[PDB]
């Protein structure tokens, strides 16, 4: 550990933007659409769409862990604490060569294969007061989730029920104990944000996460169900996360696509409610892959040599 | 702990001047682990230079740092309006880091003697059981001033307080208040109340006074 | 771009304890930035309090045993936050407390020397004023008469009061002095104006005083 006190701000961390831009370029030479449409305006309202048609090679895009080592004239500083807001003065900081192996998983609503919370479930937010700022949840115990191009994902109803609890409890432990915690599905928006979207085998899965976010701080949902089955769908025409615009990928082909990932975290986003009675409603969120990266770099910060 | 003793406590300068502020550390600092900050009235300090001579990103290059033996100095070339305020040195050689007492850099001006005024307690205050006598020194330079209170010719100790404005942005003068407070009882007892002010602009100490009830 | 946003002013009774907060916008993770807390007593220089560095906290000799410093990484709703707890407040704890951040990522940087460092980003500061006084609106007294005249705004708590003249229409030649703290633990200030002696019976002068913490607003006419 480094014997000094420094400031950290994962919400304004620059490595996030440095990885994000990398992960995008890690996408332009691995997953290339058959056609990519992107807004093109002079400002005069009228906006032509810039079209691009390239080969559409079916590749089973399988993410490789990524390290981030400071070159020279530069040093990475890691924060150490069982519960770090990731936005303030860190006491147990410590210089490191490369950040832990991170598997740049691009997804929405659920953070897959990320890094678990050592102690307990932690939830960071650039401002919990602002019903506009994504709440990044960090699970201390991942929940396996298996998706298949066959059309769905299975999740443990047990583990997910617990998780919502040990999350619902960490929420009121920030918005007011004497406050009811509820979970509802997406409010609306793009398919990629409304469902738990992500990529598996180069196939863009779109799983309906209603059964994962319709939890009332009162009842249950395990009648005749051992596992939660999200009705997933693979799309060819998708909205790009790298930049405003659609993109069409070629249909599936491999006799079988399969994924078994660790739900290591979520991206929630409680609704304003305009100071109404203690009844905070949290819904799935994300779509801004940087929050993802953040959830992984929340305790890092590269700095110039002295 | 390392002591940093800063020099001078105040200096007066003009726009375009070159200015030097110095800090002597009580021990040698081989590594040059020294920093300089600026603080403007009402605001948080800002780091200007670290490691003795390195300029932080965004700081004008008219600022520079230097060292000789146990002395460290900040130099400001082409002094600018936003530069006026208070400067601090800090060692971070050894735990705990420590700061100098600070240096105030204010605007140079020609000498101007205070206009002096004295206000007896109002009848409304007297009615509420208290008495405050106020003496005002208006628009003077330099800031150094002495005011003494006398009642029935007796020097007054421990029952007065002073307040000074910030240097005025337009005429670069100061103004100062001194308030003498006493019970309604003693106020009504004595006859003559006097404010005595001494200042460089005044060829001789000026006394403004009144007799109670005029 | 780093902006450090501290919690608001607090007025605290002696013996009490307080926790001040710092939201570190632009800071990734306290794994890469150290937090150093510092305080400045009124009209005084600056003094180091303690730090959290690499998730390890500590406090200077003068404050050890009386202060807890913590930090947590957060995202979405909030940026990373650090806080400073102070126990058994006394009068000599009254001061502006600054949270401060310095990146520790680059060992070679020269901002830091084995845990002892310069402070590259500062918060606005939070005033902690330690006092047994209770909130109280001022009395306003006329300072009657180139002539000078004004208003004495006496015995209020806490700060601030605001003063304008003639609803803001008179600003030239106006001096409103910083408040002083009296032996009674209440504040007092005065506001003065210089005017031509000629207009004294022709022109009207009224000082508008506003003390929001007591919801007090007075308008005092100042007559020769
Ligand atoms: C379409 O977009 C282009 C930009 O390449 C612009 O110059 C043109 O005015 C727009 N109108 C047309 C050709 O549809
Ligand atoms: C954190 O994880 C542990 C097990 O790893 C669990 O027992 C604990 O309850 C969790 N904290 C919560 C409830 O968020
Ligand atoms: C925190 O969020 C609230 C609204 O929820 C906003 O008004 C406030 O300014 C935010 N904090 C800051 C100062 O960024
Ligand atoms: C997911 O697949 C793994 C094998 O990779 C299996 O061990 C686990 O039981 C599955 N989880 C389900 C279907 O709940
Ligand atoms: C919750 O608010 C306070 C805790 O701050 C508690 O004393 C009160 O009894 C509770 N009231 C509600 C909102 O049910
Ligand atoms: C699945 O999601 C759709 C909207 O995406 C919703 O209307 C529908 O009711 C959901 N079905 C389930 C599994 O409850
Ligand atoms: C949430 O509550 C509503 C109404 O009380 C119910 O219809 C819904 O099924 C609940 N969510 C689940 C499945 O736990
Ligand atoms: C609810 O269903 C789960 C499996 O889906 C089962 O493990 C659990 O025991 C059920 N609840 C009870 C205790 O009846
Ligand atoms: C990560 O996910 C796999 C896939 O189900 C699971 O089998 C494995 O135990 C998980 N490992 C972790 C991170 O605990
Ligand atoms: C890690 O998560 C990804 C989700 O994109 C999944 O495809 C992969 O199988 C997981 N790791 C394992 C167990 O292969
Ligand atoms: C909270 O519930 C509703 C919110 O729509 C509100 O009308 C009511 O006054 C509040 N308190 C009650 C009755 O539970
Ligand atoms: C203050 O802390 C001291 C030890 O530092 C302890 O003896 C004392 O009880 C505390 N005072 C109060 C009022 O809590
Ligand atoms: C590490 O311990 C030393 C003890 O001499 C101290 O000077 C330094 O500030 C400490 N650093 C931390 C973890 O704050
Ligand atoms: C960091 O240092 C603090 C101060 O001694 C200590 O309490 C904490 O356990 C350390 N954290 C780790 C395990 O790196």
């Amino acid at each position: 550990l480094e014997n000094v006190t420094e400031n950290f701000n994962m919400w304004k961390n620059n490595m996030v933007e440095q990885m994000h831009e990398d992960i995008i370029s890690l996408w332009d030479q691995s997953l290339k659409p058959c056609v990519k449409l992107t807004p093109l305006c002079v400002g005069a309202g009228s906006c032509n769409t810039s079209v691009i048609t390239q080969a559409c090679p079916k590749v089973s895009f399988e993410p490789i862990p990524i390290h981030y080592c400071a070159p020279a004239g530069f040093a990475i500083l890691k924060c150490n604490d069982k519960k770090f807001n990731g936005t303030g003065p860190c006491t147990n900081v410590s210089t490191v060569q490369c950040t832990h192996g991170i598997r740049p998983v691009v997804s929405t609503q659920l953070l897959l294969n990320g890094s678990l919370a050592e102690e307990e479930i932690v939830i960071r937010s650039e401002n919990f007061t602002n019903n506009a700022k994504t709440i990044i949840v960090q699970l201390n115990e991942s929940v396996v989730i298996n998706c298949t191009g066959a059309g769905h994902c299975n999740l443990s109803k047990t583990q997910w029920e617990n998780t919502l609890e040990q999350i619902a409890i960490k929420l009121k432990e920030q918005f007011g104990n004497n406050k009811t915690i509820i979970f509802n599905p997406s409010s609306g928006g793009d398919p990629e944000i409304v469902t738990h979207s992500f990529n598996c085998g180069g196939e863009f899965f779109y799983c309906n996460s209603t059964q994962l976010f319709t939890w009332n701080d009162t009842r249950k949902l395990n009648n005749t169900g051992r596992n939660i089955t999200l009705p997933c769908r693979i799309k060819q025409i998708i909205n790009m996360w790298q930049e405003v615009g659609k993109a069409m990928y070629a249909p599936p082909i491999r006799g079988q696509i399969r994924c078994s990932s660790n739900i290591t975290g979520l991206l929630l986003t409680r609704d304003g409610g305009k100071d109404t009675n203690g009844t905070e409603i949290f819904r799935p969120g994300g779509g801004d892959m940087r929050d993802n990266w953040r959830s992984e770099l929340y305790k890092y910060k590269v700095v110039k040599i002295e | 702990d390392i002591q940093m003793t800063q020099s001078p406590s105040t200096l007066s300068a003009s726009i375009g001047d070159t200015v030097r502020i110095s800090c002597r550390a009580s021990q040698s600092i081989t590594g040059n682990w020294v920093a300089w900050y600026q603080q403007r009235p009402g605001k948080a300090p800002r780091l200007l230079i670290y490691r003795g001579a390195a300029l932080l990103g965004g700081v004008p290059s008219r600022f520079s740092g230097s060292a000789a033996g146990t002395d460290f100095t900040l130099t400001i070339g082409n002094l600018q309006a936003e530069d006026f305020g208070t400067f601090y040195c800090q060692q971070y050689d050894t735990y705990p880091g420590t700061f100098g007492q600070g240096t105030k850099v204010e605007v140079k001006r020609t000498v101007a003697a205070p206009s002096v005024f004295i206000f007896p307690p109002s009848d409304e205050q007297l009615k509420s059981g208290t008495a405050s006598v106020v003496c005002l020194l208006n628009n003077f330079y330099p800031r150094e001033a002495k005011v003494q209170w006398k009642v029935d010719n007796a020097l007054q100790s421990g029952n007065s307080q002073e307040s000074v404005t910030e240097q005025d942005s337009k005429d670069s003068t100061y103004s100062l208040s001194s308030t003498l407070t006493l019970s309604k009882a003693d106020y009504e007892k004595h006859k003559v109340y006097a404010c005595e002010v001494t200042h460089q602009g005044l060829s001789s100490p000026v006394t403004k006074s009144f007799n109670r009830g005029e | 771009q780093i902006h450090l946003v501290q919690s608001g002013t607090e007025v605290k009774k002696p013996g009490s304890s307080v926790t001040v907060s710092c939201k570190a916008y632009g800071v990734n993770t306290f794994g890469l930035y150290a937090v150093n807390w510092v305080r400045q007593a009124p009209g005084q220089s600056l003094e180091y309090i303690g730090q959290i560095w690499r998730w390890k906290s500590s406090a200077s000799h003068h404050f050890r045993g009386r202060v807890l410093i913590s930090a947590v990484d957060l995202t979405g709703s909030s940026p990373p936050i650090s806080s400073l707890e102070i126990k058994n407040l006394t009068s000599d704890d009254t001061a502006v407390y600054f949270c401060t951040t310095t990146s520790t990522y680059d060992k070679w940087s020269g901002l830091h020397h084995d845990g002892v460092m310069a402070f590259s980003s500062w918060g606005q500061g939070t005033l902690i004023s330690v006092s047994a006084a209770s909130t109280k609106g001022p009395s306003v007294f006329p300072l009657a008469p180139t002539a000078a005249l004004g208003c004495l705004v006496k015995d209020y708590f806490p700060e601030p009061v605001t003063v304008s003249w003639n609803s803001g229409a008179l600003t030239s030649g106006v001096h409103t002095f910083p408040a002083v703290l009296q032996s009674s633990g209440l504040y007092s200030l005065s506001s003065v104006v210089t005017v031509p002696s000629s207009s004294l019976g022709t022109q009207t002068y009224i000082c508008n005083v506003n003390h929001k913490p007591s919801n007090t607003k007075v308008d005092k006419r100042v007559e020769p």
